[PDB]
């Protein structure tokens, strides 16, 4: 996509995520664990909900019958309407199939930016103590343990706490 | 140490189309394009009207075949392949346009014409339409000479349509085998037929000739109509070789007509029929029927366009 | 210490629609349907005819109604309900597309036929044809037999268009109220009329009956019409029962049509007209009229769609 | 919408600032102040107006009736006009649903952009005299007066001289 | 001490339109609407069979300028300004339908109907249908009565359609110069041609009088058609004024039909076609002719639609 | 563009730059040099390519005459067919007008991503090697030869190795 996170600088995703969309993979001194972001998840899966309830969608326009399929019309009023709809056909033909790929375009890049979004949350909270490695990982110069990584998850980590010992740590 | 931010993935995703290419592959995606078929007519809470036998057509007419549908009342109006708008060979002078009328009529109300009749004959019937021995058209009456190669008199019949709605008024012209069963009938001369109201103006002569049998008969009924407004006037000047309607038929509201050959189903509900039954979806497109009818998905070509719903699938 | 960025904001919003969303409020939004209708015809600078009481089919014939639109000349034509194509009872074959012709005509220039008569009556009127006293349509000829029940002379008369562009040619079918006041007029014997030009070949006998009456009167005229083009030759074989063409008419260039009941106007300009006035708007849709012509907005069932022209509100 | 910055990380908009659609509210020795970039607003209210000049346009296409409101046509070519023109509806009615839709959906990410923009032109100016708050906010190191906050606004704004104090400061 | 990056440039790029801009300069841009004709008809790999002199309803009945067409096979049929449907003077009723049918054939295959005759002549002929010496539409027969003024016996034939595919059934009715010359050819009295298929009723009365000089004759043949189903019968009862049809038509299977004023070139492939030529190009658009046929481009006003396949140009 | 990277925070383009899309030019004590990026040219031009595809397509609907240009047909129902496909005309008129801006602001959109893209990647590579000038270039404050400017734009670059040297001379 155009933000150049989903198959861009994270170099592929995780098939051991099933808990939501997106989410954090730490590793510290008590090991490694797995959690979804709520927040990022249900802001992509509202906006592309959103998208199916809009085209799912019940057209109240009533057409009839304007020819026989029992009793052939007369041929030539029976040509114009054939062109007629031939020509519509046509037309919605084509129109659901840029409709799809507008769609489909948008919604990756939408996916893309959230995850983008996510990132760039993290980076920001995490302000002087840590450094950006450039995989889709933050290096964390202080030791943040396994109640610490929470904090960051939740959006309640201080930086100012461990902000000394992180910047001497460079 | 670190702490690490991605995305969730499956092994093998749903392929898509985007602007920019074919057959990208997605976490999930979605069908815009219908393709069941319900193989029945879903008529669920609506007033239906299989005619089955009987022609749409033949219900302002009245074959034996309609006897049963000469008032009838409908939501929905579902034609058949095996109906026939006729008992004595005939057809309908600009019918596609009548039977377009009737589709969404919401069916028809029925009324005499007040019609009275002195100097001719008007009980004339056929094998072809069969009631327990021969008959004719319910709603019209066969006109005739008083006896065999007599003078049928230069005559004059008017109806007013003295209600809130359009008439519906129907006449037949008959088309005798020969140029003498003609002449038997209602006698020699050429014969005239005009009518006229406020926005018509038409003339029948006649034809006779031989046709191929049908119904085992060589002879054919021409069958005309026009819709007379309210308080407007219509007279029948004729001299010979006429079907004269006895009642005239009002439309009642509001209806959807068909064309299938599938069973009625009164166990689903749906509002976009063709020939083959229902559609029943809430999808924009459907590729069932480009001829479907009532309220439809548009129809499209393409067989399948899927929507994606999740983000691009990028395995490890 | 601190340096701020934000954005502007209203406490409250206007609600918008998006590919994701309904009801997003935004900063400022703009209408892009035109339901505002100015309940007038908006002619200014336009050369305008209104034919009140005239119809406009009645321009090519010439009853009193439209004496002063026999040569009328246009950019903008405008239909009244109140309009009459007709003096004597009788109607147009193929009414529309004459209509369609005449619309976009610019108006029309009339031209002598020519025709010289010897043997037979020309001066028929009528009282439905009202100027001091009986008349008939004034582009119109009624030909007649010289005295009462005489015969009418098989006869033949011949017009070349000699101009370079097409001449719209008018000749009128009568039927008479009985079969005896045919004969009357024309004399005896079934009457042929019969018309040709290099791409038309069509034959006309008449219909005798009694009709309702109309303006007093039963009798009715059938009207028929070709363009015959530059050089080429038509030739009307008669017997009788002809309403022959006085003038040809041709067409001067270009016009727009309309049907309206509402007044003319010449202080606003307009070029998208309904039965009910004007639209002016530069926006691309409309949701007042879906038969509205001229160069119009496209018709939409929405009554509204905002499109934005600023930002996501976000209050605090 | 897509960059993350109007609802997003900047948590709402400012309904004092009249002046334009972006904006700067420092916060110094000598008080608060509040000021409008001239600069992103132009090019956001330019895109947009570019955007409506586009769609208000004069359809040169004249249509002529082929139908009568005062004598009906004969009614089998009437129900194929009905049908014809009631099918046009139907393009259209969908044309404009979704050209307003995505356009839109376009409008709003353009402006969420054009801030996205100027909080990142900011960010260089201040190469390494500032760090980045999370809010949409920029805590300066150094000792930033009136003057030197219009510097900032202004574009002239020199980072190396400030640079020793900010620095030392972290 | 440092590395910079940027992008590529022009000094001068290619505008184009943005849904915010008008005439933004880009790297690089293509043309998505098509402007060039080929002033040919590009008929590579197609059967193709070009009309010429021969009018395409002149296949199915014969005059000589279609003698070498009666019975062509094509996927590509090609109409010319200069094709003449006739010989004797006359035409076609419903004679675009027919055309419509004709194109998409796929040609025509002849076949006997198989009538026979006795009591009436046989082989009318005429000076404007030329094969050394008079002579007449190869595929008709000119019926007349033994000698002048003879009576033309009432006549009833019949043909049966035992083949799996419609038969294409043309007739003609003669219309003589005089009422004279209608009874030296067929005898007197009011003379009567009716035709009976399942789905067809129509009659068909003559109309002698004097139409303009074409081919030099004043004479004129109408000429009718009906597509007679599988195992249906058509009868002809006629009393005069008839020309039979010797053969029956069918229809081979498919093509296309055009007009065109442009020289057939067999070293060009193309399938989308205007009278001008041929579009040959694979843009989704084109500006050449609103009414090419085939497979073709949709025609769009624009002139020209330039596609961005760079980025924004930013100059130096 | 959206992005603020193509006539945005860089200046202008080089005309100099014949290889491809994007590049990097370098300045050193060795001298000037430049070259091009291929990942991101490939990317943007495979992108453009697959927009190409989807338009250049065949419409395999066949449509025949249904009027006569030689023998007018009958003028009421040559109206109602001339009303139709003009009413067609405006449909496909407005069509290819949408299309082509819509794809026209995504392409440019797109290109001037793919430079963020590029940008950011880079500045990930020289994590604390290196600091943001402003114009689209890197101030690099360890020496760094041709052979050290080819290791960035080859992503063989290692940070760890010339950190300290960068780090004092902040
Ligand atoms: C089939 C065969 O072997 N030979 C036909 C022969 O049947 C046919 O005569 C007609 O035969 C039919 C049934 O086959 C009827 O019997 C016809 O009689 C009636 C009718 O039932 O239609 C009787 C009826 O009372 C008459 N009614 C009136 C009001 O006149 C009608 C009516 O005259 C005709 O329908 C008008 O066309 O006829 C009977 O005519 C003969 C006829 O030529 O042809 C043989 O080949
Ligand atoms: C209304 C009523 O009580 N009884 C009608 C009676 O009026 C009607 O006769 C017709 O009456 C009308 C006016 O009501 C005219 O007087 C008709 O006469 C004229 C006409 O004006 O149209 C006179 C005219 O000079 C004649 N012109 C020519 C060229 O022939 C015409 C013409 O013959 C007819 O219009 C042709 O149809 O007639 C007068 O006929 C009678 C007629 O049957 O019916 C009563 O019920
Ligand atoms: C042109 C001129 O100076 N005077 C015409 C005069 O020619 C015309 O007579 C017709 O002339 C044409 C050629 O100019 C033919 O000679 C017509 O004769 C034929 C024909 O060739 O068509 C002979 C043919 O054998 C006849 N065949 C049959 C089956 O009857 C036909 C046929 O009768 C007619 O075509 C039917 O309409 O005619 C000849 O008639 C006269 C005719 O009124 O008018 C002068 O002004
Ligand atoms: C208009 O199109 C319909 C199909 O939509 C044509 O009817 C079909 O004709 C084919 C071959 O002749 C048959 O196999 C089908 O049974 C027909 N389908 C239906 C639904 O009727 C029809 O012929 C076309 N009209 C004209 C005048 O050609
Ligand atoms: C085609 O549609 C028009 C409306 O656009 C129909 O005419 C309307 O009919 C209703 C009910 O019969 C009336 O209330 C209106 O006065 C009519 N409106 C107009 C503008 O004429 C018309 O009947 C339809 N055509 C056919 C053949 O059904
Ligand atoms: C329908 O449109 C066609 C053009 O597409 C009209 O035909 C043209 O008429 C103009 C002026 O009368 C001529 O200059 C051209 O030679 C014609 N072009 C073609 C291709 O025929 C046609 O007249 C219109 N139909 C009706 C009924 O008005
Ligand atoms: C992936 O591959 C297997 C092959 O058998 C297939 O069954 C499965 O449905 C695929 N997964 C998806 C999501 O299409
Ligand atoms: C994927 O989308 C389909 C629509 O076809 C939907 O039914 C389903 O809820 C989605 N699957 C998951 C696992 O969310
Ligand atoms: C039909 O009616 C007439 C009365 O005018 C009568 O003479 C004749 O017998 C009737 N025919 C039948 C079958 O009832
Ligand atoms: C018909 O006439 C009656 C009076 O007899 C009147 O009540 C009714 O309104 C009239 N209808 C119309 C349409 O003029
Ligand atoms: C917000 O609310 C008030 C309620 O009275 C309303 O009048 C006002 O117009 C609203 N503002 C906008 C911009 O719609
Ligand atoms: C908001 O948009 C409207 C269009 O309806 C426009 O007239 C007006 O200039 C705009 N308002 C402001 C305050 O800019
Ligand atoms: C009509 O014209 C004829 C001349 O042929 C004349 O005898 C008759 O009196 C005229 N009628 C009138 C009312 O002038
Ligand atoms: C009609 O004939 C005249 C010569 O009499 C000529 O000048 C003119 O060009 C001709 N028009 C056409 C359309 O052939
Ligand atoms: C730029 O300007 C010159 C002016 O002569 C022109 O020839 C050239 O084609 C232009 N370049 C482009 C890419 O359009
Ligand atoms: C520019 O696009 C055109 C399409 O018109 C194409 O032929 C050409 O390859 C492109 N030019 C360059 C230099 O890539
Ligand atoms: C036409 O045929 C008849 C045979 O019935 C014959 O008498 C006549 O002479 C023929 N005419 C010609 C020119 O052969
Ligand atoms: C026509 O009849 C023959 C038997 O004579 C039969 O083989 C054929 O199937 C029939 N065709 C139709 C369409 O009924």
């Amino acid at each position: 996509g155009l933000f150049g996170a989903i198959a861009g600088f994270i170099e592929n995703g995780w098939e051991g995520l099933i808990d939501g969309w997106y989410g954090f993979r730490h590793q510290n001194a008590q090991g490694e664990g797995t959690a979804a972001d709520y927040k990022s998840t249900q802001s992509a899966i509202d906006q592309i909900t959103g998208k199916l309830n809009r085209l799912i969608e019940k057209t109240n326009q009533q057409f009839e019958l304007i020819d026989n399929e029992f009793n052939e019309v007369e041929k030539q009023i029976g040509n114009v309407i054939n062109w007629t709809r031939d020509s519509i056909t046509e037309v919605w033909s084509y129109n659901a199939e840029l409709l799809v790929a507008m769609e489909n375009q948008h919604t990756i890049d939408l996916a893309d930016s959230e995850m983008d979004k996510l990132y760039e949350r993290v980076k920001r909270q995490l302000r002087e103590n840590a450094e950006e490695d450039g995989t889709g990982c933050f290096e964390i110069f202080h030791k943040c343990d396994d109640d610490c990584m929470a904090s960051i998850r939740n959006n309640t980590y201080d930086h100012s706490k461990y902000r000394e010992e992180a910047m001497q740590n460079r | 140490d670190k702490i690490c931010l991605g995305h969730h993935a499956l092994s093998n995703g749903t392929k898509v189309n985007t602007l920019t290419e074919r057959g990208v592959e997605v976490v999930n995606a979605t069908e815009t394009v219908e393709r069941t078929n319900i193989p029945r007519i879903c008529s669920k809470g609506k007033r239906t009207v299989d005619l089955g036998q009987c022609g749409l057509l033949g219900t302002i007419t009245g074959p034996p075949q309609c006897d049963q549908f000469l008032e009838f009342s409908a939501d929905l109006i579902i034609e058949r392949r095996e109906g026939s708008d006729v008992c004595y060979p005939g057809k309908f002078v600009n019918e596609e346009a009548l039977r377009q009328i009737l589709r969404e009529s919401g069916g028809i109300d029925k009324e005499a014409m007040g019609f009275t009749y002195s100097g001719i004959r008007t009980n004339g019937t056929t094998s072809a339409c069969r009631r327990s021995g021969s008959s004719f058209y319910a709603e019209m009456k066969w006109l005739l000479s008083n006896t065999d190669n007599a003078a049928f008199p230069q005559m004059t019949k008017s109806y007013k349509n003295t209600r809130k709605s359009p008439a519906l008024i129907v006449w037949g012209i008959h088309h005798s085998v020969s140029t003498a069963e003609q002449t038997k009938l209602y006698g020699s001369g050429n014969k005239l037929v005009t009518v006229g109201s406020s926005n018509y103006q038409q003339s029948f002569v006649p034809s006779p000739g031989a046709r191929p049998q049908v119904n085992g008969l060589s002879g054919r009924i021409d069958f005309h109509w026009l819709m007379l407004n309210p308080n407007d006037t219509v007279t029948f000047s004729f001299n010979g070789a006429f079907i004269a309607p006895d009642r005239a038929s009002f439309l009642r509201g509001k209806s959807m007509g068909i064309q299938s050959g599938v069973q009625v189903d009164a166990n689903c509900e749906g509002d976009c029929y063709h020939s083959g039954g229902t559609i029943i979806s809430n999808l924009p497109f459907q590729n069932i029927d480009s001829r479907a009818v009532g309220k439809c998905p548009r129809y499209v070509k393409q067989r399948s366009l899927l929507l994606a719903t999740g983000m691009k699938n990028v395995p490890e």
